[PDB]
Order: structure tokens, then sequence, then C-alpha cells
RNA sequence: AUGUUGAUAU
RNA sequence: AAGGCGGCCCCCUGGACGAAGACUGACGCUCAGGUGCGAAAGCGUGGGGAGCAAACAGGAUUAGAUACCCUGGUAGUCCACGCCGUAAACGAUGUCGACUUGGAGGUUGUGCCGGCGUGGCUUCCGGAGCUAACGCGUUAAGUCGACCGCCUGGGGAGUACGGCCGCAAGGUUAAAACUCAAAUGAAUUGACGGGGGCCCGCACAAGCGGUGGAGCAUGUGGUUUAAUUCGAUGCAA
């Protein structure tokens, strides 16, 4: 992330642009990440574990939007 | 999203060609997710090993800050 | 004493504390001040507000050099990230860039282990 | 303990 | 409560002035249901404050309140064994409420001889900025600004 | 942050 | 093949797959013993040592705290060569072959012209069937064949003794006496959680007035007595 703050840009405005450039790129996802070692099975059991949470809502997603509540 | 090397019908995506690759790397300078561009995995590994190619020969920088 | 115009704000906002050092373009520094050296400590010298009252001790810090337009360099996850970006705007400054100057390593060192709490 | 409960 | 269908009890208005915020100070000093009592208190009271302002009752009564007045107050938030004392805006209710409670507290714990007396002196003091009301204001405001860190969250 | 235990048979 | 393998470049090198034929002609499958490979930790010799970190030290926390947390920190983690030979070394599922409705993907070939086939490997769902059930379901835990390994109540015990292996740590093979009427699997209804979600109640919060101190009334415990009658005795005496 590196914002130039352009002529005639409100601070507030630029600012908002440099969270969304950090949100992008992923800086305090990727600090937060590397805070502490994660032990490879640990690492390989939380992508496992994503990977099936993301499938297992994508099946029951298109069950929800068949069958009616009321 | 959709693959433009599969649509050319590229061999090699080449390291040399910096005008292609600056199209799949971020303002960072990091490679960009075939799910974003939607290239094919076969290109997406070309692609990945071109970056990395031109990343030693300084044709594209490793990150925003050097 | 001797007169710079433009400088650069470096922000060290780590989780436990935030350092604001104001630099020349050359990395040399003129002053500083820090959440911790403003009046709090443990809990509330690592928030936002204590980040702030550290940026506006630091514009003081370095009012005599006459420092026009500022680059900010953030550095680290900490709470005083953006408030003491929006203080040091709020304290006169024309903030002319704002980059994020974080490491992360590309890989690099195995990080301490995780805390049990 | 106390030489062996519940109150 | 957790239903949360609560609004204001109809004060009737105070006989002498008609005044609601009066009537609610009479209330406040009242004990025991004697509110007779507490009027008499009172009236007693702001007249001897109305002559050594000069001002009128309600008037006088009024400067006493602004000072009293608290804006802001701490909350307490225990985060992890530690007390966490987050500062909130006191609403314009409440803000009475506690300035003619402080004033009535303060005045009970004076050791001069009638309440009336008790009550004219601090709300003079009040008034001047001395008194042990004012002091409760101040002591509110030190702990408010003290945490002012953790009013961000 | 921490924060123990619950006699025997029935 | 399994253990495992992740920047980029080159050198040496193993396997897999597909398409067209051509070739050999059952040359196959499995495999006790045997042999090899085999995470991490560990061991030996010599290097290296940023970061991390058993041990260790100090600081906290606590009733204690030989822990969790904090500050440090040595072996080790790295390299070469040798050894060890074990892991929830797991799909807790031996290998090989045949057969038996489907659906949605991923990945990697290929043929015919974005579509239409056809191979390999792979993820999820599910049908018959199977299963104690959970589930498995053409990558079977279905339907069959070949060969191997292994099990025979819980404990005692993967221990003892002996053998073999190992520098050691130990590994491996592997009992008995004795003791019990269980131990166990899956699922069910509850209850419970310092699990989640959504609610409520003077439950907190916001308030007002009390109790706990005093004297007295009264009940109880206790003690005392010839007797201090008997009962109530967490909340709910
Ligand atoms: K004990
Ligand atoms: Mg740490
Ligand atoms: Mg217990
Ligand atoms: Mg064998
Ligand atoms: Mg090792
Ligand atoms: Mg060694
Ligand atoms: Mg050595
Ligand atoms: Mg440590
Ligand atoms: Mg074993
Ligand atoms: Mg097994
Ligand atoms: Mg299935
Ligand atoms: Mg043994
Ligand atoms: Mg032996
Ligand atoms: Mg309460
Ligand atoms: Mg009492
Ligand atoms: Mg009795
Ligand atoms: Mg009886
Ligand atoms: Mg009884």
């Amino acid at each position: 992330p590196v914002i130039k703050v352009r002529e005639n840009e409100p601070f507030d405005v630029a600012l908002r642009r440099f969270k969304r450039s950090c949100e992008k790129a992923g800086v305090l996802a990727e600090v937060r990440r590397r805070e502490f070692y994660e032990k490879p099975t640990t690492e390989r059991k939380r992508a496992k574990a994503s990977a099936v949470k993301r499938h297992a809502k994508k099946l029951a997603r298109e069950n929800a939007r068949r069958t009616r509540l009321y | 999203k959709f693959c433009r090397f599969t649509a050319e019908g590229v061999q090699e995506i080449d390291y040399k060609d910096i005008a292609t690759l600056k199209n799949y790397i971020t303002e960072s300078g990091k490679i960009v997710p075939s799910r974003i561009t939607g290239t094919r995995a076969k290109y997406q590994r070309q692609l990945a090993r071109a970056i990395k190619r031109a990343r030693y020969l300084s044709l594209l920088p490793y990150t925003d800050r050097h | 004493r001797k007169q710079v115009s433009d400088g650069v704000a470096h922000i060290h906002a780590s989780f436990n504390n935030t350092i604001v050092t104001i630099t020349d373009r050359q990395g040399n520094a003129l002053g500083w001040a820090t959440a911790g050296g403003s009046g709090f400590r443990g809990s509330r010298k690592s928030t936002p507000f204590a980040a702030q009252v550290a940026a506006e001790r630091c514009a003081d810090a370095v009012k005599e050099y006459g420092i026009k337009n500022l680059e900010v360099m953030v550095k680290g996850p900490g709470p005083g990230r953006e408030s003491t970006i929006r203080a040091l705007n709020a304290a006169g400054f024309r903030i002319t860039n704002i980059t994020d100057v974080t490491p992360i390593p590309h890989x690099g060192c195995r990080p301490p282990k995780k805390r049990r709490v | 303990x106390x030489a062996x409960x519940a109150g | 409560p957790r239903r949360r269908v609560i609004g204001q009890r109809k004060i009737l208005p105070d006989p002498k002035f008609g005044s609601e915020l009066l009537a609610k100070f009479v209330n406040i000093l009242m004990v025991d249901g004697k509110k007779s009592t507490a009027e008499s208190i009172v009236y007693s009271a702001l007249e001897t404050l109305a002559q050594r302002s000069g001002k009128s009752e309600l008037e006088a009564f009024e400067v006493a309140l602004e000072n009293v007045r608290p804006t802001v107050e701490v909350k307490s938030r225990r985060v992890g064994g530690s007390t966490y004392q987050v500062p909130v805006e006191v609403r314009p209710v409440r803000r009475n409420a506690l300035a003619m409670r402080w004033i009535v507290e303060a005045a009970r714990k004076r050791g001069d001889k009638s309440m009336a007396l008790r009550l004219a002196n601090e709300l003079s003091d009040a008034a001047e900025n001395k008194g042990t009301a004012v002091k409760k204001r101040e002591d509110v405001h030190r702990m408010a600004e003290a945490n002012k860190a953790f009013a961000h969250y």
C-alpha cells in the first residue's frame, strides 16, 4: 500500500483510500497470521476445515433457496 | 473472469513479456489469484514461473517497497 | 534549529504501544512521542486515543523545525494506525503520502510459539 | 479430605 | 428492564413557582412521604438564596444546577478482572437528576442548623463553585477525562 | 488471567 | 510405494499418463522367512548457529504452581556422513483382478468438429446393496475370486524371562501366575458445560430504604438443668 494524496483531495477521503489499499493487500491479516508459529499439521487442518465449510455452505445454501420457511 | 492464454492458444507465458505479466500482479507486486483473473490452472503455474523469472531479472519488482 | 519544510512521520503502531517519530526525508529524527510517554500505561497505552495524543505531542516536539508537509510511513498492526494519522492532519500538516511499510517476510524466521492463554 | 463430603 | 416499556410519570408542578424542575427537587429532598415538610424547606431555602443573590428563586436555583450538572460520567465494564470505567454522555434528564441529588446529599452532610439553611448555603456555594456538590461534579468529570481512552471502543 | 474438592452402601 | 515433497536456475535421474500402431507370447497375482526404504524426537563424529526452543534461571499467577503467561536461554532444530526403525507411520480400511443405477465438480491427456465424445488421477453427494448403528456406496465397508497379515473378555502386559538387533535410548519376538464380571462399540432420552444462539424474572444495572454495630422483643443453636416437653433445622428451619 502506498497512497499519493492527489491534488484537490480531502485527507479523510485519502485516508479511506489508504485503509482500502491495506485491506486489499491484506497487511493486517498477514501480520496476525505470522504473529505465532502454526504447526504444518495445524495449517493443513484449518485449510481442510475452511474448504469443508465453504463446500458444506454451498450445497446447503441452495437447499435454503428451494424450501419455504412459511 | 475467462482465461486470455487459452483464448490466444499460447504455449509459454514468457518471462520477457512484461506488458502481459504486469496485468497478473497487484499494485503491491504480488501474483494475483487465478480465482480473480479467471486463468486456467495450467497457465497460472506457467505465469507464476514467468513472474518469478522476471522478478529475478529485475524486469518486475518483488514488492512495492525496494 | 535548522528549518525543514518537508518531513516524514513514522508510526510504529504495535499492539502494546504507538511510537510517532517525525524525521526529515533523509531519515534523521527531529522529534518523537509515544502513547506510553503521553500519560497512558497498561490498557490505556494500547488505544487509538493514546496514539492520537502521542501524535499531537510529536507535532509540538517538531514545531521549531517548521515542517509543513508530511509523508506518513505506517508500520505494524496496532490500534494507533489511523488515529495517529488523523491527529497529524488535525495538527496542521499537509499529509502528502500515506504508505504501509510493515515488515512481512517472504517465507523468513520461525515466529514464537502460540500462547496457551 | 477432612478425614472422610458434601455437607 | 428487559422489555423496556418505560415512559415518564406525570410530575405535578410546584404550587408556588409552577416549576416541574422544582417539584422534582422537593421529591428528591423529601423523606418518609413528608412532602409538606420538604416543600417548606425548599421554599425557605430559595427565599434565603434569593436574598443573598437578588436573582429570583428559580433563576438562583438554575445557576446552582448549571454548575453542579455533569456532562459526562463513567460506567463500569469489567474486562478480564480489570475494571474499565467507560465515559458516557449524560442525558439532559439525568443531568438534572444528578445535579439535584448531589446538592441534597451535599446539604445533608453540612453542619449548619436547619436543613433550609444547609440547603441555602449549599446552593450558594454551588452558584460560586465552592461546595461539595461542585466537587462531586469535578470528581465525575475527572474520572471521565482520566478514562477518555476507553470511550473510543 | 487464574480459580480446588464433594466419605460408604442404597 | 509409504514416510514425504513448495522461491528461481542448471546438471544427473525415477515413475505416471495419453495417442497411433508394431513387437514378445501367460513371461502373471500374492508372498512366511529375507532385503530395502521409513516423520519427529534421539544417538555418534565433524561443521554451523540468524530465528525458534526441551532443560535451566529469573519475573508473575496461586493455597501451592516443580505449570499455563512474561523476560531470558542451552541441547536441539541447519549441513555432511553414520546410526536408530518408531508415530493417531490413519482412509484407524492389505495387495491384485472382475463385476454392479446416478449427479455435481477439480486436475491432466486426447479424438471429432463453443459443442460432441474418449482415457488417467482426484473432491463432494447419493441409489441398490451392505452395516450393530454410524455410515460405505463403481476410488465400496456392494457382488465375487487369489494370496498374505492379524484378532479370540477386561486387566496383569506389548510387561517379565530368553533370543535377535542397537553406541545408547530402546526396538523386535513374546508368556505365566494372579484378579474381575464385566471391559467395549454405535446410537437413544435426559441432565450437565468455565459450548453456541435466542428469550425472560427487582436477576443485574439505575435508584430509594434497610439488615450486619447498640439496647430491647422474639425464635433457634449451644450450654445448663431434676426438667429445661416434642416437632421444624440450605434456598423451601
Ligand atoms: K487432599
Ligand atoms: Mg510474545
Ligand atoms: Mg468436582
Ligand atoms: Mg515379511
Ligand atoms: Mg531429526
Ligand atoms: Mg547431532
Ligand atoms: Mg554437533
Ligand atoms: Mg518461554
Ligand atoms: Mg506400531
Ligand atoms: Mg494403520
Ligand atoms: Mg456417500
Ligand atoms: Mg518390551
Ligand atoms: Mg526383549
Ligand atoms: Mg442493585
Ligand atoms: Mg443487631
Ligand atoms: Mg426446641
Ligand atoms: Mg415424633
Ligand atoms: Mg429432630
